[PDB]
RNA sequence: CAGUAACGGCGAGUGAACAGGGAAGAGCCCAGCGCCGAAUCCCCGCCCCGCGGCGGGGCGCGGGAAAUGUGGCGUACGGAA
RNA sequence: CCGGCGCGCCGGGCCCGGGUCUUCCCGGAGUCGGGUUGCUUGGGAAUGCAGCCCAAAGCGGGUGGUAAACUCCAUCUAAGG
RNA sequence: AAGGAGUCUAACACGUGCGCGAGUCGGGGGCUACGAAAGCCGCCGUGGCGCAAUGAAGGUGAAGGCCGGCGGCGCGCCGCC
RNA sequence: CUCUAGUCUGGCACGGUGAAGAGAC
């Protein structure tokens, strides 16, 4: 068959070979040190919980999880961040349950 | 009142734009204040280039321009790194350098490594001590002739690749180009729904087996 | 020049033009397109048909820069390349055909107006349309499309 | 802001530099504009290159 | 290092330690007058990462502001005009609280000069400003050619030219599709280059 | 670009930005994170010089600022050992 | 008369780099963002600014000109100068 | 007696004169007393307007006829070289 | 007709320390 390059398509534009280089510096950031992890672990005994959270780990605790991510998403904002925000606040409510067990 | 036939004007002049009139009368008062600097600035940049830095192969984006060949701002990092000249050295050479820009191809990367790498060949070095002379520097006999460059240094031309009248073939004559172009927009458009259609089709025949 | 101008051929005569009875008011009808539904209404309708009204959808972030296609006709196909492009495969035997590429000249869409002169040709476009492709392959030719 | 300046086109100014020029050439037309010409050896008076030292 | 502590210490503004903290602060604060001295900047990474060195003629103010919006100063009703400018109750000021501290900090300590400002307390009623403040006269900031640029003459009153950041930040600039009315120096820049008509020579 | 996309009793009217061609073109520094014996800064007394934009070196078991953090390396183009 | 452009000398500083591996480290919070109110913008289910309330995260966050969910991409690194 | 009232700028329409002509235009920029003029640039024609319209939009985008051979329909038609 | 000072009323915040009791799912 006979194919040419077209701007429309699945697969339009004008063909380059793609080098790769390393990636930028600016894209690293927001990801977690072994240090800063550690410094905010170390605030979150030192600190303890927020009211609000207080409240969403008793209604997650008798698994209301809807009603926890509505009050949750009402509370902080978007939906993104609500999930975000439940997952880690479940992780901890799993986390006193396996330090408590034994 | 309109007249009897004529266009729907609409002059942007209900405020008080009297205040706010820029007249051009100091227009060839400018130009030679301009020449002037410039002109000064020639002179003060005694053999070196009167344009200034060398200013790198760049592509136009945002499809009206993507055929056209431009000056850019800087060379890149990825670039210079290639072409083995120090980022903090180059810009003492008359090298334009940005740190901004990115390489996603390899043609145009190539192509200014090239570009450096000729106009490295074309740089005359003066010594930093002019008493005594230096390991990476020009001789005494290219000093001596080293003049001042007028214009931009190794101007940007677009370049066309010409190609020979070729005797067409069976297949090139089978090509419908319409019927591509058709094809391969519907291709495009419906994409998406045909593999969600393909999903349901094998989500409800699994649902047979089991 | 203001001695050319009516003014200076109204000194002596009273309304300057502008008539005795209906004198020169300084707007006896509103200013500027006022009244387009209400007194001016005739007018707008017999000289301006749409002027009201909303019609078609919005698109907010409009830049023309992507929807830039500029159309060469096949009628001027052949004025893109010099003269001696074409008397050439004119004289020339073995069939070898010249190549225009229209995205040089600063062409993206072919279309198919005019005639072609008898000769073969290869067409590189971004676009084509369908009655201009067939009129090159009707006088012998390729449609090579780029990107 | 009145409009002081007018542009006139490239093709058209040339084109009265021609006619100025051509119109130099010609007795009657220097004559009539009242240049004391009357004992000029050649009308399109051609000096040599000394002239300008 | 501490100072990483003390900045994700002070992100936990909800927990019990910070909100006894703020509490007795702010009560602490609400005892002494509308402006006057720190001794010592109160968060000090924050005033550190503001641009705040702990040396000679370094001045830190605490200054306290009163909430909410912008009554219109018109008398009892009668702002007069058409019925879009009769709004007087729930207007809003165009700068912001630390924006409008800043400058009465600079305004009563006219010698110094303003370089940032910092949140450390509020209530219903009022909010309170930490202002880091710089003698440009002092031997320390004119021979140390880090901050000799606060010295010049440019830089007289930046909190009333909104120079610093939080008055930086009422004037809508930036890079980008959403500041395309502050293209050029500032807003009215962009309004008088819209709205001033170009007229050649040629036209 | 453009009186355009858009806003508007969608009426009167209002109304940018990107790309492109030029004028000019120059880039940088902290906090943090770390390592160096605070390795840093200001003022007063004396000696000589400069001295009309108050500075330079030498002394002072002289005084302060600063560990609730000054200076050197180092800043997102990565950096340090 | 003043200043620039330079040379020699004295008294000082500064005691310096590049490349390939290896081991480490890396970020600005009553701030972002969300709701609501008022002004503003061409910005239209909210362009920008501000008051009040809520109030963050770190393969995070912002932007991707129609509100929202899922999934990929692209592009920067805000709240210091 | 003196002064005293359809002006100037922008936009549009139509007519008329000039130049070039499917092109045309440097108005912005640059080069080189009157002269702040004039001249020049063409890989400075970017860009404007014209050379293509229509649809809300995705999009599409400006004569055909005869003959021979082949395939199908039941002498004509359709498709195909 | 369309607004507006002031005023009445409800919610959130400043805004805590305990005792009882009545509650809905
Ligand atoms: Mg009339
Ligand atoms: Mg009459
Ligand atoms: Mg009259
Ligand atoms: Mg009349
Ligand atoms: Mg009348
Ligand atoms: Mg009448
Ligand atoms: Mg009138
Ligand atoms: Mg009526
Ligand atoms: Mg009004
Ligand atoms: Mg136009
Ligand atoms: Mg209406
Ligand atoms: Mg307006
Ligand atoms: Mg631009
Ligand atoms: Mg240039
Ligand atoms: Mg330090
Ligand atoms: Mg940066
Ligand atoms: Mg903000
Ligand atoms: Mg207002
Ligand atoms: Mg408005
Ligand atoms: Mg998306
Ligand atoms: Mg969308
Ligand atoms: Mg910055
Ligand atoms: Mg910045
Ligand atoms: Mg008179
Ligand atoms: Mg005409």
């Amino acid at each position: 068959a006979l194919r040419y390059p077209m701007a429309v398509g699945l697969n339009k534009g004008h063909k380059v070979t793609k080098n790769v280089s390393k990636p930028r510096h600016s894209r690293r950031r927001g990801r977690l040190t072994k240090h800063t992890k550690f410094v905010r672990d170390m605030i979150r005994e030192v600190c303890g919980f927020a009211p609000y959270e207080r409240r969403a780990m008793e209604l997650l605790k008798v698994s209301k999880d809807k009603r926890a991510l509505k009050f949750i998403k009402k509370r902080v904002g978007t939906h993104i961040r609500a999930k975000r925000k439940r997952e880690e606040l479940s992780s901890v409510l799993a986390a006193m349950r396996k330090a408590a067990a034994k | 009142a309109p007249s009897r036939n004529g266009m729907i004007l609409k002059p942007h002049f209900h405020k008080d734009w009297q205040r706010r009139v820029a007249t051009w009368f100091n227009q060839p008062a400018r130009k030679i204040r301009r020449r002037k600097a410039r002109q000064a600035r020639a002179r003060r940049i005694a053999p070196r280039p009167a344009a200034g830095p060398i200013r790198p192969i760049v592509r136009c984006p945002t499809v009206r321009y993507h055929t056209k060949v431009r000056a850019g701002r800087g060379f890149s990092l990825e670039e210079l790194r290639v072409a083995g000249i120090h980022k903090k050295v180059a810009r003492t050479i008359g090298i334009s350098v940005d740190p901004r820009r990115r390489n996603k191809s390899t043609e145009s990367l190539q192509a200014n490594v090239q570009r450096l790498k000729e106009y490295r060949s074309k740089l005359v070095l003066f010594p930093r001590k002019p008493s005594a002379p230096k390991k990476g520097d020009s001789s005494a006999e290219e000093l001596k002739l080293a003049t001042q460059l007028t214009g931009p240094v190794m101007p940007i031309r677009n370049v066309f690749k010409k190609e020979k009248a070729r005797v067409i073939t069976e297949e090139e004559k089978n090509f419908k180009a319409f019927a591509s172009l058709r094809m391969a927009r519907a291709n495009a458009r419906l994409f998406g729904i045909r593999a969600k259609r393909a999903k349901e089709a094998a989500e409800q025949d699994v649902e047979k087996k089991k | 020049p203001s001695r050319l101008r009516k003014t200076r051929k109204l000194r002596g005569h009273v309304s300057h033009g502008h008539g005795r009875i209906g004198k020169h008011r300084k707007h006896p009808g509103g200013r500027g397109n006022a009244g387009g539904m209400h007194h001016h209404r005739i007018n707008f309708d017999k000289y301006h048909p749409g002027y009201f009204g909303k019609v078609g959808m919005r698109h907010y972030h409009l830049k023309r820069n992507q929807s830039f296609c500029p159309t060469v006709n096949l009628d001027k196909l052949w004025t893109l390349v010099s003269e001696q492009t074409r008397v050439n495969a004119a004289k020339n035997k073995t069939g070898a055909a010249p190549i225009i590429d229209v995205v040089r000249s600063g062409y993206y869409k072919v279309l198919g107006k005019g005639k072609l002169p008898k000769q073969p040709v290869i067409v590189k476009a971004k676009f084509f349309s369908r009655r201009a492709e067939e009129k090159i392959k009707g006088v012998g030719g390729a449609c090579v499309l780029v990107a | 802001w009145r409009r002081w300046h007018r542009r006139v086109n490239t093709t058209q100014k040339r084109y009265a530099i021609c006619s100025a020029l051509a119109a130099s050439a010609l007795p009657a037309l220097v004559m009539s504009k009242g240049h004391r010409i009357e004992e000029v050896p050649e009308l399109p008076l051609v000096v040599e290159d000394k002239v300008e030292g | 290092g501490a100072y990483k502590y003390i900045q994700e210490l002070w992100r936990k503004k909800q927990s019990d330690v910070m909100r006894f903290l703020l509490r007795v602060r702010c009560w602490q604060y609400r005892q002494l007058s509308a402006l006057h001295r720190a001794p010592r900047p109160t968060r000090p990474d924050k005033a550190r990462r503001l641009g705040y060195k702990a040396k000679q003629g370094y001045v830190i103010y605490r200054i306290r502001v009163r909430r909410g919006g912008r009554k219109r100063p018109v008398p009892k009703g009668a702002t007069y005009g058409k019925p879009v400018h009769h709004g007087v109750n729930q207007l809003k000021f165009a700068r912001s609280l630390q924006s409008v501290a800043e400058e009465r900090a600079g305004r009563h300590c006219g010698a110094l000069r303003v370089l940032n400002s910092y949140w450390v307390g509020e209530d219903s009623t009022y909010k309170f400003f930490e202002v880091i403040l710089i003698d440009p006269f002092h031997k320390a900031i004119r021979r140390n050619p880090d901050t000799q640029w606060i010295t010049k003459p440019v830089h007289k009153h930046r909190e009333m030219r909104g120079l610093t950041s939080a008055g930086r930040k009422s004037r809508g600039l930036g890079k980008g599709h959403k500041f395309h009315h502050t293209i050029g120096g500032s807003r009215r820049a962009a309004w008088r280059r819209r709205n001033t008509l170009q007229l050649h020579r040629y036209r």
